[PDB]
RNA sequence: ACGAGAACACGUAUGCCGAAGUAUAUAAAUC
């Protein structure tokens, strides 16, 4: 049930819609993504980690201090401008006992890092050939301050968290985001075992925090629901070497739920395939990992 | 499967603009106000001598992917930043990080002169840099640095930035390690000047 | 004529001897306020109804006292709604205006009681609503009047669903704690995504102004379906409806079926990006009127209940048909980014090329007509098409749709930081009604919508300026 | 695709003003040393060749000129784009002058005082003016760009042509005053990029 | 196009104190040796070749003169459009009065001695004068542009007018006391830029 | 606009001292010959003409002159511009004196013994003293500026009064006891620039 | 301000020997013929007059004389101005002189023959028009006592006494009538 | 099998044109 902590050093591009977005955070679709590309890539066997990894969302860490998404549990004014809540006071959050001071004295200190618009232009147009106007473009970006960053959670036994040791040694090389070709975002990585993270994911209750984006499978959808609250979330997105035209290939639109979700009733997940008309499978990664209480 | 680092440092001939908030304002960071070179500004200048020179090879190595076939890149450019060595002895000698040129034109059939500024940044400074190249054919590896040296020799004698016919951007190239940084690939025996 | 117009008529208009006594016509002013308005109306040929004059003259107790009026007579249901609302030359000038206007332009007809209601706004959307020394009046005898008519007509739809025929010995404060009727409220998400979705700057207000029109469109909807009109319709904008209803089987009926056409209709329209949440808490006469500050307790579980909707919003049927496969491959929408629609040569889909199209009309022509067929997608398959004034008379003549223009008797036509104590508590205390949100509702209605405009008619730095200037414009609001 | 190199030392005569301060003359901040600008080099160079060829006062207005100068310093703003053949850099002073200046202790800088006698009054009214030394040293480099085979010779004409002619004139300032008269000297020609032999080639 | 040189040597009659630096004289610092600037030369040219020509009151307001003096020294400051036509270059001490001055043991500088009488006070106050020395000579060269191939008679007709009215009287400072008389001596017309005659023109 | 030359030649008839190099006598350095400055000449001319007319205690408290030696002369320090009409040029040996002094086999200077006896002890004190040979002659040139075509007659008078008192005095040092006596001769007008008619003019 | 000339003649009685070489006799160097330093005759008729008039010990010290003197002689010495009014000038022989002596052939030195005559010619500068008769009469006083005195160095023994004669007083610059002076 | 992927904030223009370190002043006064 190892953490794994990444630094980065340099901006990250990670976009929602457009070229123009800039965004804090990944999902555990794109980092399953990044770890499998990596795996066909280093000419491993996928078996492996196909059925039995399960990873978490991406969180940010400030200098001693981590952050959780805020579970969909007076003043109603407040808590609605918060996004993240320390660990320290998850437990504290989750009885009643945080008051609104407490709560925006952490919006003050919630700063990690800014964002900024970087733009360019394109010559290679008919420049090349003659007169022809020049195209300026924008991209996105997000800049992390010296000691703040990203960890992840991932459990299992302990050969398949050695493999994940050599992936993640193999991918910090590589990129995590957009523009990657273009100089953004690298990173490097270590490997921690925190006592009060292993105390949270060690608790026992009722119901049931989501700390990633998970679909129940048929069989057990009608039995999912019974009492729920949920966000649904479609996710679609253009895919990496399927068939000839990159235009022709766009993935299959997916719904989702979101990361603070709470479920009465657990179900399992599925690997989905979003593909149609390609040569090869297309996956979103869809299985819950969660903390309950 | 491997990959490979190659590391040096750049240093600032004549004076180098390359103005991205402008066109006086140089790109910076927003924070610490440090001047910097981005990736896409060396990839693209890069690219652009070495298709002067000759295709399938700028193909394989910046990767297009749109043409109808799909090619991957295979050499990742980082940006650059200011080094440790310069920041110290600027800070002793009490020297600015980024100079301010004055210019002016003057009107044909009216010799009327209006002037100009152009934010520049500062001669002898230094920046520290990395790529990175992904061993996807072993039997070509060869091939593709002896482009990459022609690419960095062809902007060795150009420069980059804005206003360069004019007078800035010049650059050089120092001191060079090349590791092999994952894999088991030999790569003690490559050179790029 | 049906009797629920007889009732809204003799609603409406019920206190306008007040004017007609504030305006010192020595001809009409000598008597109490409601035989002064009775012989001003006796007048006119086409306002000759004659239990709307009986509903007018006696909306107070003693006339009743004294009347002894029939068992089924809207005079007590208009007692018993007006209570429940309750909780100098210039006026001359306005009374032989309305004298003229009575005689000449409006018709008596059925469905001529929407043009009534505009020409009532038009010209009353200042007059002073009373001038009660122990009292403080921030309200208009607009509200007065119009909370009246949704008051009377609830009270009707209850008292009359439930088969009882004794209306006076019914309501003649027993009756006033029953859970009589309903408040109802329309939320939709997905606004700020929606506005957002454009690739430059003042293209943002064509797209604002399609959320604004589909919300009026489906809520005047609402009202016709029920038998009511635009009356009972407290406050819009936003993203938000409020609204009131009666406490009946049938209606609630009639709301779960409405619901079901809108939920379908809107994920037909767009998968997931913009819904439609209705959630409805019972109230009692007491609630609405300030008695033991429950007002607030409402308001709140209401609120309660719409974020319940919104956390489970779907079904498992509806959640297995949406992940089912579809065509793709094909182009998307160049402004709208999405590819399950159509798409045209142009390279737009249907809704946004209407979009474009009619703010290319809007700023020129500015009528908008709500018809079978036409230009802009509208729920239960129906268009919105642009056109202009002299063709909105003659289409008149054999909805309509405008921009902050009082224009009247054309027709039927409808005119188009600490936010939560406002709308949540407004006057806590003597004078905690649903009259008091109305006319807070009106007041930043008009701030916003009409005022805002004014202010930019003359427009970094001026956002900063803007930000300044409406911070303390906000500052001398409370 | 070959890249021509030319390097040279400019050599100081009466004294020179670039002054693009404003009176100081232009400094690099890392050593606080004089240099001269490259595009005070370009223009001069333009105008002076433009004047030689026919310079039409419909090509007056639109700072158009011959086909041969567009051609060689570059237009790229007709709606009929043209990219330049000739880049030149800046020039700095010399390790040997600063050498020489340090040994026999030569200040780097004059400062002359002037004065005007207006008319009608008689009345002078004085002023300072900064100025590089003679006999002062500054090292300049030129590359250009074989775009196609067949225009290297005339270019290189031309180029002697301008260069004739800059030495027959000013660069910076007070030229009809008599300040700023300049020489080059120690040239060379390499193919420093490339497979176009260079040899024949000269700019005196 | 053309331009056209001119060439002499300045012989210096009495002695001269242009003083630039001022009570010294004003030297070079490579040599440590008295110059001429051109400066001087050009404004006292001037000023004679206009008061020659008329000069009004209202003229003599604002440096407002004569139509040939612009076109032959420059305004182009009244929204007229005039460079000048004549560049003037500085004076360096000459090579063969080195080599004379060297191997006869004189120097190249006198250093006079004056005295002030005071009015009915009889007081002498002392002074010291630093006058080059007599017998010199000093090098000197113009360029004349040719921007009109129909004036370059009427231009050097002006010119020697010029040259022949300061024979006539002095350059330098303080002479209406006897200082600065010169003289000029073995001049050559040489076109160097063009293709331009200069057989038949001539300056006394 | 012109200018009249006037020249001719002093005759110094007894002992001349003027000691400029101060007791030597000032020297030209290139020639090693005596010279009478300019200066002196000036000065001398400027407080006999000035005495002559009206010298008042309050002007010569503030150094006011009058009119007609500022015309000839020139102040310009009364806020008044006034440049001076009048040049004078120094003086030098002629060829003839030079050549007589050589034949004659005669030097160019006298040493002279003085002797001081003081009251009330009687100690002779000596001294020596250097003096220009009398009987030598010097050659003098003055140039006239014509600024208004009338005064050239009253200016000319003036300069004859002048040249007329100077001729009745001494020139240079140690007058009161026996040195300076000289006279004019041989002088000669004529207009060197301009149009001007002064053949009619005399100077004696 | 008018320039009155005052001339005459010398007439030499006892072999004189000046002293002007600090044993011969002062010459210019022009003709090798005797002359005489006008400091001769200024500073003797300078002394007999101060001589005559009162002379204090003090005064004596301190180089300081009457005030006849000090404006006719003039010193300008002690801090007040005294610009000399009577310039004179050095005197040479009379052509009428070397005439007669080459005539006879008779040579100048023995010490200065007997016989000579020499060209005495003084400038006098009028400064002041009232006391011009004040200072002639000193003037001709002086010229008495000179008459009557010795002129020389170490003529205690015999010579350096002699006459004046034949004198004209033109007055060469002004409009002053200069007619009733008179200077034996 | 990461809202992906190809994409030099480029291009034409300088330090300008005009301007006297000048104007007055005896190396002089006593033996």
């Amino acid at each position: 049930t190892k953490v794994f902590k990444l630094s980065f050093k340099t901006p990250v591009h990670f976009g929602k819609k457009r070229l123009s977005d800039g965004e804090m955070t990944i999902t555990a679709d794109t980092l399953f993504s990044a770890l499998f590309i990596e795996t066909l890539q280093l000419g491993k066997d996928t078996d492996w980690l196909l059925n039995d990894l399960i990873i978490s969302d991406t969180f940010p860490y400030e200098n001693e201090l981590y952050y959780l998404p805020k579970p969909l549990i007076d003043n109603h004014k407040a808590f609605k401008k918060l996004k993240y809540v320390p660990v320290h006071h998850y437990n504290q959050y989750l009885n009643g006992e945080l008051s609104a001071e407490d709560a925006t004295d952490l919006n003050d200190i919630f700063n990690i890092g800014y964002f900024s618009l970087q733009t360019k232009v394109s010559l290679i147009a008919q420049e090349t050939d003659s007169s022809a106007d020049s195209e300026p473009y924008s991209v996105g970006t997000f800049t992390f301050e010296p000691e703040a960053g990203l960890y992840f959670i991932a459990k299992g036994s302990e050969e398949t968290l050695d493999h994940l040791n050599n992936i993640m040694t193999a991918l910090q090389y590589s990129g995590l985001g957009g523009k990657r070709n273009a100089g953004y975002g690298q990173f490097e990585y270590e490997i921690i075992n925190n006592q009060q993270l292993s105390k949270l994911l060690n608790q026992n209750g009722k119901h049931s925090i989501l700390l990633s984006t998970a679909m129940a499978k048929k069989e057990e959808i009608e039995s999912a629901l019974k009492e729920a609250r949920y966000i649904l979330t479609k996710r679609s997105g253009f895919v990496q070497s399927t068939n000839y035209s990159e235009m022709l290939v766009k993935k299959s639109d997916f719904y989702s739920f979101s990361s603070g979700s709470v479920f009465k009733n657990i179900f399992n997940g599925d690997i989905f395939n979003v593909g149609h008309n390609g040569k090869h499978p297309v996956y979103r990664y869809a299985k819950p990992l969660w903390l309950e209480v | 499967y491997s990959k490979i680092k190659i590391s040096g440092t750049i240093e600032v001939v004549t004076g180098l603009h390359i103005g991205g908030g402008g066109d006086s304002p140089v790109v910076r960071d927003l924070q610490t106000k440090l001047p910097i070179i981005p990736g896409s500004s060396i990839k693209g200048k890069m690219r652009n001598l070495l298709a002067k020179h000759f295709d399938e090879r700028v193909l394989r190595l910046f990767g297009s992917s749109e043409k109808g076939n799909i090619q991957r890149a295979r050499l990742q450019i980082s940006d650059a930043f200011f080094s440790e060595k310069t920041k110290e002895h600027f800070a002793q000698n009490d020297i600015a990080y980024t100079e301010t040129k004055f210019e002016n034109t003057i009107n044909r059939l009216t010799a009327v002169a209006n002037p100009r500024q152009i934010e520049r940044v500062t001669r002898g400074s230094e920046f520290d840099f990395v790529f990175i190249y992904n061993v996807d054919e072993e039997s070509q590896v060869e091939d593709d640095f002896e482009n990459i040296e022609k690419a960095i020799h062809l902007l060795e004698n150009d420069y980059l930035g804005g206003g360069g016919t004019r007078g800035n951007g010049r650059i050089q190239f120092k001191d060079t390690n090349i590791e092999t940084v994952v894999g088991e690939y030999d790569s003690t025996n490559l050179k790029i000047k | 004529m049906n009797k629920k117009n007889i009732l809204m008529y003799g609603s409406l208009l019920h206190d306008i001897g007040k004017i007609i006594y504030r305006s010192g016509d020595h001809t009409f002013s000598r008597g109490t306020h409601s035989k002064l308005g009775h012989q001003f109306l006796s007048q006119f040929s086409e306002f000759k109804d004659n239990e709307v004059l009986d509903n007018v003259a006696y909306h107070h107790y003693k006339e009743l006292a004294k009347a002894n009026l029939d068992n089924d007579n809207t005079a007590y249901i208009t007692y018993i709604a007006d209570n429940i609302a309750s909780g100098s030359g210039n006026y001359t000038t306005l009374m032989k205006d309305m004298s003229h206007d009575l005689e000449h332009k409006l018709s008596i007809k059925e469905g001529t009681f929407p043009s009534l209601l505009q020409w009532t706004e038009s010209l009353w959307q200042y007059v002073p609503s009373s001038t009660n020394k122990n009292q403080l009046i921030d309200i208009s005898l607009y509200d007065h009047s119009r909370i009246t008519c949704a008051i009377a007509s609830c009270i009707f739809d209850y008292l009359n669903e439930n088969n009882i025929h004794n209306y006076k010995d019914e309501l003649f404060k027993s009756f006033y704690q029953k859970e009589a009727f309903l408040l109802l409220s329309m939320d939709m998400s997905g606004i700020q995504d929606f506005i957002y979705n454009i690739s430059a700057l003042k293209s943002l207000r064509s797209r604002s102004f399609y959320l604004e029109l589909m919300l009026e469109v489906i809520v005047d909807q609402l009202l016709e379906r029920l038998e009511l009109a635009r009356a009972n319709l407290l406050y819009t904008g936003g993203g938000h409806a409020y609204l009131l209803v009666s406490n009946t089987d049938k209606v609630k009926k009639k709301i779960t079926q409405f619901n079901n056409e809108l939920k379908k209709w809107f994920m037909s329209e767009f998968t997931t990006d913009l819904s439609l949440s209705m959630a409805f808490e019972k109230c009692s006469g007491d609630d609405l009127m300030n008695t033991s500050g429950n007002y607030r307790t409402i308001w709140r579980n209401v609120s309660s209940k719409l974020s319940d909707i919104k956390a489970h919003k779907y079904s498992a049927e509806d959640i297995l048909k949406l992940n089912h496969f579809h065509s793709y491959g094909d182009r998307e929408c160049k402004e709208c980014l999405r590819s399950d629609i159509d798409i045209n040569d142009d390279g737009l889909c249907s809704i946004c090329e209407g979009i474009i199209n009619i703010s290319n009309d809007l700023r020129d022509k500015s009528f908008f007509v709500l018809s079978e067929t036409g230009k802009l997608k509208m729920p239960f398959n129906k268009f919105i098409s642009v056109i202009d004034y002299e063709e909105a008379e003659m289409l008149v003549q054999n909805r309509i749709y405008s921009k902050n223009k009082p224009y009247i008797g054309i027709g039927i036509s409808t005119n188009l930081d600490n936010l939560g104590a406002t709308f949540i508590s407004g006057i806590p205390e003597k004078y905690n009604s649903i009259s008091r949100t109305a006319t807070l509702s009106r007041q930043l209605s008009l701030f916003f919508k009409y005022e805002l405009n004014h202010l930019l008619e003359n427009y970094w730095d001026d956002i900063i300026e803007a930000s300044i200037y409406i911070n303390d414009k906000f500052k001398e609001f409370t």
